[PDB]
DNA sequence: CGTCGGTGAGTCACCGAC
DNA sequence: CGTCGGTGACTCACCGACG
């Protein structure tokens, strides 16, 4: 009878222990899926800036070519 | 005991063991999330940088259909 | 006041490495 | 070719939340 209300808390524990693995897990894929499109996005960005450098560059010259 | 003494040492190993594999996961997910704090930083950095280029690259461009 | 769920921690069962 | 450590999952200890 007092065990069948113990072993719905080993339940109810059993089923809190598993969705608190669960996330942990989670969390650990989110991150390495974001810091994978965080790296790639950012090669992306560097680039695009080192492109407008020169770009800027050739206009400030093209700029004193006429006065 | 003697069976109780390997048992026992047994059981001592494995509980380190079991702590360093909840160890290992949380400085795995520590090192993620400082990861993908910094590379948010410099994400932001580069898109304020690429703004400020695409600016004064069309600045120049209408100085120089200026004459 | 007392039970809840979340989470740290110890334990068991199991497995691959070596 | 028998121990070792790693790991998923059950369980307990403990805590803050709170009806
Ligand atoms: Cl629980
Ligand atoms: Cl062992
Ligand atoms: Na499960």
């Amino acid at each position: 009878q007092e065990r069948i209300k113990a072993e719905r808390k080993r339940l109810r524990n059993r089923i809190a222990a598993s969705k608190c693995r669960k996330r942990k897990l989670e969390r650990i894929s989110r991150l390495e899926e974001k810091v994978k499109t965080l790296k790639s996005q950012n090669t992306e960005l560097a680039s695009t800036a080192s492109l407008l450098r020169e770009q800027v560059a050739q206009l400030k010259q093209k700029v004193l070519s006429h006065v | 005991s003697e069976e109780e003494e390997k048992r026992r040492v047994r059981r001592e190993r494995n509980k380190l063991a079991a702590a360093k594999c909840r160890n290992r996961r949380r400085e795995l997910t520590d090192r993620l999330q400082a990861e993908t704090d910094q590379l948010e930083e410099e994400k932001a950095e580069l898109e304020s940088e690429i703004a400020e280029l695409q600016k004064e690259k069309e600045r120049l461009e209408f100085v120089l259909v200026a004459h």
